[PDB]
């Protein structure tokens, strides 16, 4: 029955402002004081901002001084944190979380946390894979093809026209500090077809409707 | 002020004990309460310890809380494991009135034997020169536990220039793979004299090179 | 500052915890100091945190102390924490006879 | 019987705090008093802290000292920092009775943007390989702040053969220039496959190496 | 529980006083007694010191116990060195009824003038990697003290896949001698740039290597 | 109008003496103890000798003893510091620097140091300076000109007869540890002018009367 509703995440771009909402309901909300908890994809926690039961005092992590805007409603049991100014790196999941003895000592450990809303902050440009050959140096080897520059996800990877599965893989994605995506893929194989067949790469990443073929030779 | 240090992954067999520890830069590991988080992936974290030792109703009596205050420090410690302890840990303590929250550390309980990762470096694509550039290409697959540490050394040195994912499982093999993205150009690929994906698992300390 | 021109009683409290750490959650840390003045009293009080034999469950103890102020006398609570401050203060109406039995009344 | 360490250097922009740690190896810090000297350039030391925490007259009240008897260290911190603190700062306990100075601590208060090193190294002359001999010239410059590590490498393995400067300013562009000479033979400068410079500016460690 | 670390070596002239430090990695050094154990080489050991500074009936005035709270360390002192006092020292302490050792501090008294070591690596031998191995060989000789660290390195990289014998003495020169196998195969030794046989003496590291 | 007054610096050799003297006025000498501090160039302070107010206890650093005496007179509010057997480290600074209680305890801090004296511990050897080429390894390059061995300082350098002056700099020396000083100076160039104009450095030593030319020329 005791719950905490965050609300008002989505995506957006730096510079600009969010605001941020959480909705206390199942205990007495006037009287616990009340954290904002977030936390980077991959990364671990970080404690954002905290404000008292009943206002007066308002802590801010230093690493979000002066940006963010912690505020509360009691008569609406309604917790805000206003994120203006937003920067590359305040992209993470946002837990409102109650935090506080509440006036009592003997205080039964009490810390609700809620489902955390995500708040990603990329910069523009929805664009198109550039593919890249990777070759192997001269009993098995390797070899790949290189999907680079891309946004959004996801895509459609297809090595010599979904001919060649065995012994393929490819890997998840990572998010550049540009703010645009990137993965490969590479294929396993004995040391014995070098040169034989030759390994031409067919991506195909939807919105983009970009569609690029890449043949890897041994180089010399 | 301070931060609280604790390792990044640990790992141990189901039935055995377990511990993690949390160290405490400067101050007291005394002066402020500890309390230690579990957070499991995609679900919001819980409390499993708090006040250094205290069990919360429902946490089963595996978890014990522990301060030395010698290596000023707090330890985290479950008998008897089982596979579902296997999350990430976090400890977190007070400066004044703020909150600090440990690195995090990697728990996975032992589902099979330990593998070593396959790592299989990229040559820099000519074209990629061809457009005044250089990305390299480290791919890691086929390790477990999936905690791994992919440093870039310019010739054994500390390079900050490339970009490394985290760490997800696999689809095939329940192992975990991961890969890694140096970007220099070629002025600084040829006025160096290599660059190696240095990959630490479980200790032992992979390492895969690239020469101009 | 008494008022009436009769002495009051006044009582205060200071909160020895169960360890430096709950008095740090309770009052922040840094040394705790109630220094408690008055015309014919001065004295000053540090709180011990510590883990006493456990009364009842809890370790910490919270103890209290008196004086009688003289009419038109003033009293000083400097503090910094681990003060259990009084909201009133209390003055003896008259004259009465005090004795300890068990026996039933009549 | 024990020594006192504190970081190399520190630096923060002007209007922000400073801290600067001062660690005992062996022995309780707060055993024996700890005073806080301040050197500026050419000037003798002046007193800016002592018995860890009183301001003698005359120091404004942005100097402040505290004990962290729980990493053992002692710790001089400046709130408000102005271009008038930037200079080197030594801490001073007690052996029994003969005083230890820590290793200074080069502060320098932000007047422009961090630059890194512009490291140009050169390969031994033919001649003095023809006097059976062998000096390097690592020769950095266009450096801010003015603390550099220049630590010679035999491929990544440390050498103490070699004589380097301390870091002056510059006369022109108000940053600081350095340089180093790593001098060995031909025989040891053909036995190894070559010799590292590496130079640690605000931790980035730009390096450059040399090969026969 | 815990670990002690000792220094692996210590040396110092005659008449020289001289100090052993034991760190506790987990506990208060104050919470178990601490035994300093002397062993000499083939014979059993003989207790120097107990419970932290006592002195058993037969053992001079040299030897002293001391604890150092602050850096969790306990440190065996004797002052006035002799040549019989060159042995191993380990220091014993206690987790709850077992004992744990100390990692051994080898106490050589300096019976001449410090000698760096003279190594001659190998390369594998031909008919060996036609046999579809590899095994260098690093030959350690002429050095003083006999304490000398020895770590193989993939290119300045961490490897466990060796076998270096103990440094006993020189019938000779009254000098130590010593050697390493490090043993591969051809593949990882074409497919790595080279490996390096690192041998810290007395802190100065001297190292040679090998490249296919 | 509290002062103290260092005299006795100057340049030595190794295996020699030396005797330094402090001039104590403003206080009261006969109550504090007085230490003697000192610092090498470039480097940090290091404490190096005590004296009681009554020279009844002496403490000497440990890197120091033997060698260094120190000593007082009252009568004549003087310290001496007596460094005979003297070494090439000892090369420093010397302050003389009051430290003490002075029999109260209340105690404002009393520290007086004095302006130090320098004490310069080289070997021999007025040398000219050898020069040596320094070639570069082939859109912007840069090439230099070696000063080693010489003795003393200053020195005037002249890249191609005073000609080359944009993008030049000359840095300054180092002290080796031979005790010979030596410096360098190099020029920047853009990669262009490699091999068109010869390079002939021409050095200036005054007290050696040295000038010698050494031209830069790419190696095969």
């Amino acid at each position: 029955e005791v719950q905490l509703l965050e609300s008002g995440g989505g995506v957006v771009q730096p510079g600009r402002s969010l605001r941020l909402s959480c909705a206390a309901s199942g205990f007495t909300f006037s009287s616990y004081a009340i954290h904002w908890v977030r936390q980077a994809p991959g990364k671990g926690l970080e404690w954002v901002a905290l404000i008292s039961y009943d206002g007066s005092n308002k802590y801010y992590a230093d690493s979000v001084k002066g940006r963010f805007t912690i505020s509360r409603d009691n008569s609406k049991n309604t917790l805000y944190l206003q994120m203006n100014s937003l920067r590359a790196e305040d992209t993470a999941v946002y837990y409102c979380n109650g935090h506080g003895s509440g006036g009592e000592v003997g205080s039964n450990w009490f810390d609700p946390w809620g489902q955390g809303t995500l708040v990603t902050v990329s910069s523009a440009s929805t664009k198109g894979p550039s593919v890249f050959p990777l070759a192997p140096s001269s009993g098995t080897a390797a070899l790949g093809c290189l999907v680079k520059d891309y946004f959004p996800e996801p895509v459609t990877v297809s090595w010599n026209s979904g001919a060649l599965t065995s012994g393929v893989h490819t890997f998840p994605a990572v998010l550049q500090s540009s703010g645009l995506y990137s993965l490969s893929s590479v294929v396993t194989v004995p040391s014995s077809s070098l040169g034989t067949q030759t390994y031409i790469c067919n991506v195909n990443h939807k919105p983009s409707n970009t569609k690029v073929d890449k043949k890897v030779e041994p180089k010399s | 002020n301070f931060m609280l240090t604790q390792p990044h992954s640990v790992s141990e067999s189901p039935g055995k004990t377990v511990t993690i520890s949390c160290t405490r830069s400067s101050g007291s590991i005394a002066s402020n309460y500890v309390q230690w988080y579990q957070q499991r992936p995609g679900s919001s974290p819980t409390t499993v310890i708090y006040e250094y030792n205290q069990r919360p109703s429902g946490v089963p009596d595996r978890f014990s809380g522990s301060i030395d205050s010698s290596s000023n420090s707090a330890s985290l410690t479950i008998s008897g494991l089982k596979t579902e302890d296997e999350a990430d840990y976090y400890c977190q303590s007070y400066d004044s009135a703020n909150r600090v929250f440990g690195g995090g550390t990697k728990l996975t309980v032992l589902g099979q034997p330990k593998a070593a990762p396959s790592v299989t470096l990229f040559p820099p694509s000519s074209e990629e020169l061809q457009a005044n550039k250089a990305t390299l290409v480290c791919l890691i697959s086929d390790f477990y536990p999936g905690a791994v540490t992919v440093a870039w050394k310019a010739d054994s040195s500390p390079v900050k220039a490339g970009v490394e994912t985290t760490t997800p499982s696999k689809q095939s093999n329940n192992k975990y793979a991961a890969s890694s993205y140096l970007s220099l150009t070629p002025e600084q690929w040829k006025s160096h004299r290599s660059y190696s994906c240095q990959v630490t698992h479980e200790g032992s300390t992979v390492e895969k090179t690239v020469a101009p | 500052k008494n008022t009436r021109k009769s002495p009051a009683l006044i009582v205060w409290g200071i909160h020895h915890s169960v360890s430096t750490a709950e008095q740090t959650k309770l009052y922040g840390s840094g040394n705790k100091l109630v220094t408690v003045g008055s015309s014919n009293y001065q004295q000053s009080f540090v709180p011990s945190p510590g883990a006493r034999p456990q009364v009842n469950g809890l370790s910490g103890r919270i103890d209290f102390h008196w004086l009688m102020l003289n009419p038109n006398d003033t009293v000083t609570f400097s503090f910094n924490g681990a003060f259990i401050a009084p909201d009133r203060a209390s003055f003896l109406r008259g004259k009465s006879m005090g004795i300890q039995s068990g026996v039933q009344v009549d």
